[PDB]
């Protein structure tokens, strides 16, 4: 038809879809799920990272890692917003979520065993994130990408936090430095398969703009130098820079791990959506109250 | 110069026992426009405690805000005792959040108008967000005790609950009343008006009840705490107490 | 000498943690007589966790218990991810006990054979008292499953809860293998046969269902841990990071 | 009357009252009242010591608290027992002790803010309970009296261990012999107010008590006021000396204001201790019928 054609030139000539524009019924339900994902990622997220607010080491970290849980959840709600823009509930999508229905990025089923997990997950697995999102801001689908860059200026500042709380380690006692190279070890390649397997209407669509291998090697050219700033190892044997290429070549990702994590089956996926679970169920009283109060 | 830094203290150790409190819910709120709140009253109160423990580190000439949090055991604690109960459940939050907010801001209300310039400013920036953190809490209050049958009998199980604790926030010791006849502090017994007439009205908006018990607990001030306050420090104080005197 | 170290320790560590979870039941339970067996049971628990920790410090040549116990922190604890569950209601409990008894009998009875003395002589002690604690969760189990309908149906939530957790008592790693080679030590593998058929039976005999997600946790062994255990150390290792090196 | 006059001259006699005897209603009621409250006591005191379980310094001491609070639940099933064969059911006067209705030693409504209140409370709280009831061995209801002789053999061994956490303090660091001193000087008060205020008459007469209050806190006094210096520590008393004109330990005036204030459910940890015992008897609740359901199959 001729709806799915100035559609297809609206995407090349990058112009953003807005809400109340046509768009393909795939194209929408491609969408619904996949800020739906980042938005329950935004607040699976909170719980690894909270886990360690009443330990944190001293009153200035606390409070970096406080305002960084609020920024989630801040950026958890822009994230429905704009998914309910495309015509989903967010109470729905979350729903799913609880369910297994919907997913959420992978890295939240690991669990934070030291402080060094805080640190490395701020510099690590959210220096993942901004390579992602950034990757996202020419996204097709204009509440998305607005999205993207307002969540990007904000993000950034805080991995950069994560970041000096590592060099504090890094530059420390030889135990703090003992607990980095841990926790480095143990979150190195799951921030790895942040990016995804190894596609065909997304591309098209614009809906992503770089393939996962792509975005995983700049992760990797970019994080390699700030590994080696701070005195430390990557658990990789196989990592060695390629001077054909001009890319640092890393060894196999463990995908039967992967498909474990993403199918429920990680170290911490029961406790997450447990956790969510309890959280929603005992709340409910709480919900109806507010709800009940408006009407008078 | 002693009593104005136990007093300076005592500011501080309320804002940080609290906020390690609320720290507790992050992830476990109702909805996420309350974990938000939460996370967020939990950080102006952290703020408050940085700014209190680091004037009370210059008063007393040594140490920082990290010595005076992690280092000091349950006897050295100065909190009031309503902020280190439980959090239970979402009432009980509400609950000592609205009593702590109520008394927050008819405190720095006065407090800014303290002849200790760094009081003062302190106590300038507090109100601010213990406005906001009234108008949380006290939304809340209405919210529950004027809601459902269930959560306005759960609103009131948890005023009952806390309330003994409430006669710590208008006790004055030595400290307190050497220290506002010289204008410097407020005296917690002329607070009593203030509070009673914005936690009696709210109580009576909600449609609950002002309990009939005489409160009379206290204690914390003096470092005598409930059973609560040890194992909120050991959970606190880990990190610091197995690698002391280090750099993060 | 070194992965006998190791089997040792892990060994006193699951007996250590579980203590430390049965210890916070006291005063709590539903009966006395109950309050009396979980402060008995945990008590046994504890003499075996200083029978084996004690052993493991001879074994390295340095330390003791107390070192042991106090010093480490969670990436150094081997105990299995069962025993670091929370306490939940009484039927999580009963779970969990119910699961670590079968496998003690059915561990003890072989290892009290081993050829090294000192590991046979503390399993000898350790059986007696691990058949008690069998007849007391199976004794629940059966309580509780074949009760009401209320308590089946926790009992059988709480089952579910933990199944995932029960793979870490049969697996094997090179430390279990090099030993079992050896006569020292039970290859875990070979401990399945007997458990299920204890296990599977009384959840049968209990009006219950066998759950049929297969079991895929464990770490605790190699020190990855739930997010539950460094709680836990927190608390326990509070007086003894405070003040180290003392006598009390 | 007969029946009363038979009584009276059992009880001057010392022939210890049975079960299946007759004996006035006041007489059974105040047997009823303290049995009852010297078994709440057991069981109510399980938690500030219990507090220190998952905290205790040493797997050594850890094992010795633990024991210690296994006897406290076992002595209270004695009591319990001895109330039952009075005639009264121990599930009602649980929930008398659960309402206020009924009282528990003063004791336990103090806080433990420190290990060396477990030491303390080890020491001096079981060294005022042992004098307590050494003199009601010969009590004269017969199964209270053999009751009172089983739990004095065990508990004075504890008490002893309690003594000997004390003196690890007392030889120890310096913050350690400071952790000792301040659990003192919160604890001898309110252990002196263990013994009651300055009823009586029925009671001695009967030989239900055979010694006053004062007369047990004295024979307290005199017995702790050396071990505290043993240890190096100082009483928090500054009325406190010695008698030669008597042979006592005198001691400062009591403040039986404060007694009254804890009694009357307003010390410092009542509400916690009661919210503790009825929380865990109404989320236990699914539990015992769960076990009176399995065995009516």
């Amino acid at each position: 038809s001729t709806q799915e054609e100035r559609f297809e030139q609206r995407i090349a000539q990058e112009t953003a879809i807005e809400p109340q524009d046509w768009m393909p019924d795939a194209y929408r339900k491609t969408l619904i799920r996949q800020i739906g994902q980042h938005a329950h990622s935004e607040i699976v997220g909170m719980l690894p990272e909270g886990n360690w607010i009443t330990r944190a080491p001293t009153l200035r970290r606390k409070a970096i890692l406080l305002a960084k849980v609020q920024d989630e959840a801040g950026h958890g709600l822009y994230l429905y917003s704009a998914a309910e823009t495309l015509g989903c509930a967010r109470e729905d999508i979350y729903q799913k979520m609880l369910d297994g229905r919907m997913k959420y990025s992978s890295i939240f089923n690991y669990p934070t065993l030291s402080w060094a997990d805080i640190g490395v997950i701020g510099w690590l697995v959210d220096g993942a994130a901004i390579v992602n999102q950034v990757a996202l801001c020419r996204t097709s689908y204009g509440p998305y990408a607005r999205a993207m860059v307002k969540i990007c200026k904000e993000e950034s500042f805080h991995q950069r936090q994560g970041f000096e709380a590592c060099m504090a380690l890094a530059q420390g006692s030889e135990a703090q430095k003992q607990m980095l190279q841990d926790a480095i070890n143990r979150f190195w390649w799951p921030a790895l398969m942040m990016f995804g397997p190894n596609s065909a209407r997304s591309l098209t669509w614009k809906i992503k703009r770089f393939t996962n291998d792509e975005l995983r090697q700049r992760f990797v050219d970019n994080t390699v130098p700030q590994v080696e700033m701070l005195g430390m190892t990557v658990p990789d044997p196989d990592l060695h820079f390629d001077t054909e290429s001009g890319h640092y070549r890393f060894g196999e990702i463990d995908w039967q791990e992967f498909n474990e994590v993403i199918n429920g089956r990680g170290i911490c996926n029961q406790e997450r959506l447990d956790a969510k679970r309890k959280a929603w169920e005992e709340g409910t009283w709480v919900r109806e109250a507010a709800l009940a109060h408006a009407q008078k | 110069s002693n009593q104005l830094t136990a007093y300076t203290l005592r500011l501080g150790d309320n804002c940080l026992v609290l906020s390690q409190r609320l720290g507790e819910w992050c992830g476990h709120a109702p909805e996420l426009e309350i974990d938000l709140a939460l996370a967020n009253i939990g950080l102006d109160l952290l703020g408050q405690a940085r700014n209190f423990l680091s004037y009370a580190a210059e008063l007393a000439g040594e140490g920082d805000e990290d010595t005076l949090a992690f280092t000091r055991d349950e006897r050295q604690f100065s909190n009031l005792l309503l902020v280190e109960q439980p959090n239970g459940n979402f009432a009980d939050t509400i609950a000592r959040q609205y009593f702590i907010d109520a008394w927050h801001v008819a405190l720095f209300t006065r407090l800014m108008e303290s002849r200790d310039p760094q009081l003062a400013a302190i106590s300038a920036k507090a109100i601010k967000e213990a406005r906001y953190h009234l108008r949380f809490s006290r939304g809340w209050l209405e919210r529950l005790g004027n809601g459902t049958d269930v959560s306005g009998q759960k609103m009131q199980q948890a005023i009952n609950k806390l309330w003994r604790f409430t006669a710590e926030l208008f006790d004055a010791d030595e400290i307190d009343i050497a220290l506002s006849e010289e204008g410097i502090a407020v005296d917690p017994r002329t607070l009593r008006a203030a509070w009673e007439a914005e936690v009696f009205a709210g109580i009576n908006e909600a449609t609950l009840n002002v309990p009939q018990e005489q409160a009379y607990r206290t204690g914390g001030k003096k470092g005598l705490h409930t059973e609560h306050l040890g194992p909120m420090l050991a959970e606190m104080q880990y990190l610091q107490r197995v690698l002391p005197g280090q750099q993060w």
